[PDB]
RNA sequence: CGCGGGGUGGAGCAGCCUGGUAGCUCGUCGGGCUCAUAACCCGAAGAUCGUCGGUUCAAAUCCGGCCCCCGCAACCA
RNA sequence: GGGAGACUGGAAUUCCUGGUGUAGCGGUGGAAUGCGCAGAUAUCAGGAGGAACACCGGUGGCGAAGGCGGGUCUCUGGGCAGUAACUGACGCUGAGGAGCGAAAGCGUGGGGAGCGAACAGGAUUAGAUACCCUGGUAGUCCACGCCGUAAACGGUGGGUACUAGGUGUGGGUUUCCUUGGGAUCCGUGCCGUAGCUAACGCAUUAAGUACCCCGCCUGGGGAGUACGGCCGCAAGG
């Protein structure tokens, strides 16, 4: 179909992996 | 210095210049001609003038140490072989062959990917 | 009447004292706006000078100057590519007619003699020795082309 | 070209990799292999052709 | 960098001066080419049970030759925004574009 | 302490050991290039040898100093 | 070019030693960092080492799907046709389940030529944390395991029967002219009726006409995210 449905679809899924980048550590330790 | 009976032409034609080495048959080079050498600088460095005038100096140099007949060999992609060739049959060495020996690779080395610009 | 081909030229009629073509066209080419008629007496008499200080013909005089500045390449302009390549191109003899009178000319008119006679007279005359300014431009202008050999190629 | 084959046309022949005349008709004068276009092989024949070309360059019988 | 601000039909603020200098002040400070602005303010839409269209003009030689921008927006402020945010992209494209 | 080399358009660099013929690179404006910008390209505007001294036709050039410049490596100065 | 193991081949790139030989090479839209003048690029001879396999080779073959192309040898998997010798419905699908599964990434040990994220400098630009240039580490390679994801796409679950044709090409049987056509079974493309579709399209390799079993959907965001559990060395699934 359009891009546009993909590419919202990509930037929830970018926006989450920075989430997890960001907090990778503090989860570790925070659920350790 | 020495005679040479006669020698062979190495054009290297890549894209930004050639450079016009003569050679005996031992492959020994007489002379090295190129178009930097010759005053030209940048990207004029690959026009064809620039082959020209590098196989006019290359020819003159090559005439100075008494080759009179050359087996012309012409390397890769580049702008440059048959005007070479030319200039080294108007400036003093004659015809000869004119063999093509581009260096294939058969998917060797892979290449530097693509460039956008 | 260019991008429709090329356009029909008007006839030029030649001199009535010295019969030439080029004496006519330096003579339309004189004349700053106006008075055609003074643009004759300009021609004439700086051509008459031009007699005192050979005593020949002037028309040859004329002439061996027009060919003294007269140039055989031109540069120009074309920018292939976010660079300005000077490009020499050869000169048409209407063209090259063209800018041998212009340039006689206008060089003629930068000089300091006191007349406008006086300055076309010392023009013609040091153009056809090959010591005006007209001929130092031609020399640049063939240094400009010379120079730009390489470019030339693009057959353009 | 737009022949069928050789081989498979002229039903009888067996190609060999000591034969290097036979490879020799199909290579071209830079010593690159044909096309199946270019000389008109089945496609059997043309695999055998180019393994068997293949081979006589692995055993200095063809000028690579 | 000289600034005239000519209406069109309209009354001309001390908000829409400050406002004015301030934008096209954007402009003197990444274009060093600039020489004369003229700006000329217009307003119909108005007087049509409908809100009122304005309309700002704006010209400008740099230093060098004459750009003209026109935009048309429901009020005044958006517009002369808008209007600068184009001039800018714009110029350094006049900045741009050249450099062998 | 010396023996040396070391000076030449604003500058850097030669040339200066075999006298007649001082170049060279950025600081130079004007062009052509583009509808343009700039570059790219062309040309242009400055030293006759830090300077002064003898001989030889001819002297930066050869020889005497100096202003200098130092390299240092020495100094139980 | 189905897979695995083993041995080996040449062209090319890079470095190395040695010749020949000089001031540029490289690079670009134009340049500059860069390598040079200590002997580079160029050319000739020899050596090392690694990876990828020009030509054949394409709308072509094989594999369940990923995927598979230098050669040879060794071990092994599937398919197709022909005869009909045998068995006699032993078929189909398959919730959960186990296995395989590009690339990137992960562990331990090797290897490291070319390419190359990150990382520098140069340039461009208002500014480039970018494109373009010069260099460049992990990685890419092999051995042994993890991981389980893709536009893993024919965007089309598997099986079966039927429904006008025309023309290519791949594998094999046969009747006729005597390689040429015919007919047939299996494969893969292009065009085309009927029928179907929201339309584009599909159209005997169906998205047509029907039957059997499974998966899955129920407005858009929130969100394939939280919470919880399971797997994983971690990234994460």
């Amino acid at each position: 179909g359009s891009v546009i449905k993909k590419r919202r679809k990509r930037m929830s899924k970018k926006k989450h992996r920075k989430l997890l980048r960001r907090t990778r550590v503090q989860r570790r330790k925070l659920g350790k | 210095k020495k005679n040479v009976p006669h020698g062979a032409a190495h054009i290297k034609s890549t894209f930004n210049n050639t450079i016009v080495s003569i050679t005996d048959p031992q492959g020994n080079v007489i002379a090295w001609a190129s178009s930097g050498h010759v005053g030209f600088k940048g990207s004029r460095k690959s026009t064809p003038f620039a082959a020209q005038l590098a196989a006019e100096n290359a020819a003159r140099k090559a005439q100075e140490h008494g080759v009179k007949k050359v087996d012309v060999f012409v390397k890769g992609p580049g702008s440059g072989r048959e005007t070479a060739i030319r200039s080294l049959q108007a400036a003093g060495l004659e015809v000869g062959t004119i063999s093509d020996v581009t260096p294939q690779p058969h998917n060797g080395c892979r290449p530097p990917k693509r460039r956008r610009v | 009447m260019p991008r429709k081909g090329p356009a029909p030229k008007r006839p030029l009629v030649n001199d009535p004292v010295y019969g030439s073509q080029l004496v006519t066209q330096l003579v339309n080419k004189v004349l700053l706006e106006g008075k055609k008629s003074l643009a004759e007496r300009i021609v004439y008499g700086a051509l008459e000078q031009a007699r005192e200080k050979t005593g020949t013909d002037p028309v040859v005089t004329l002439k061996r100057a027009l060919d003294n500045v007269k140039p055989a390449l031109e540069v120009r302009s074309r920018r292939v590519g976010g660079a300005t390549y000077q490009v020499p191109v050869e000169v048409r003899p209407d063209r090259s007619t063209t800018l041998a009178l212009r340039w006689l000319v206008n060089f003629s008119r930068q000089r300091r003699e006191k007349t406008m006679v006086e300055r076309l007279a010392n023009e013609i005359l040091d153009a056809s020795n090959g010591l005006g300014a007209s001929v130092k431009r031609r020399e640049d202008t063939h240094k400009m082309a010379e120079a730009n050999r390489a470019f030339a190629h693009y057959r353009w | 070209k737009t022949r069928k084959c050789v081989f498979c046309s002229k039903k009888g022949q067996t190609i060999d990799y000591k034969d290097t005349a036979l490879l020799r008709t199909y290579i071209s004068e830079r010593g690159k292999i044909r096309a199946r276009r270019v000389t008109g092989n089945c496609v059997q024949h043309q695999r055998d052709i180019a393994v068997a070309v293949k081979n006589a360059r692995e055993v200095a019988l063809l000028p690579f | 960098a000289e600034v005239v601000v000519k209406g069109r039909n309209v009354e001309v603020p001390d908000h829409f001066r400050t406002y004015v200098s301030e934008k096209l002040s954007r402009l003197e400070r990444f274009d060093k080419t600039i020489y004369l602005f003229d700006v000329e303010l217009d307003h119909e839409r108005n007087r049509r049970q409908r809100k009122n269209c304005q309309h700002v003009e704006i010209t400008a030689r740099g230093r060098g030759p004459v750009v003209r921008g026109e935009a048309c927006a429901d009020s005044f402020y958006t517009a002369f925004e808008s209007a600068v945010q184009k001039l800018e992209g714009r110029l350094r494209r006049a900045k741009d574009r050249r450099k062998i």
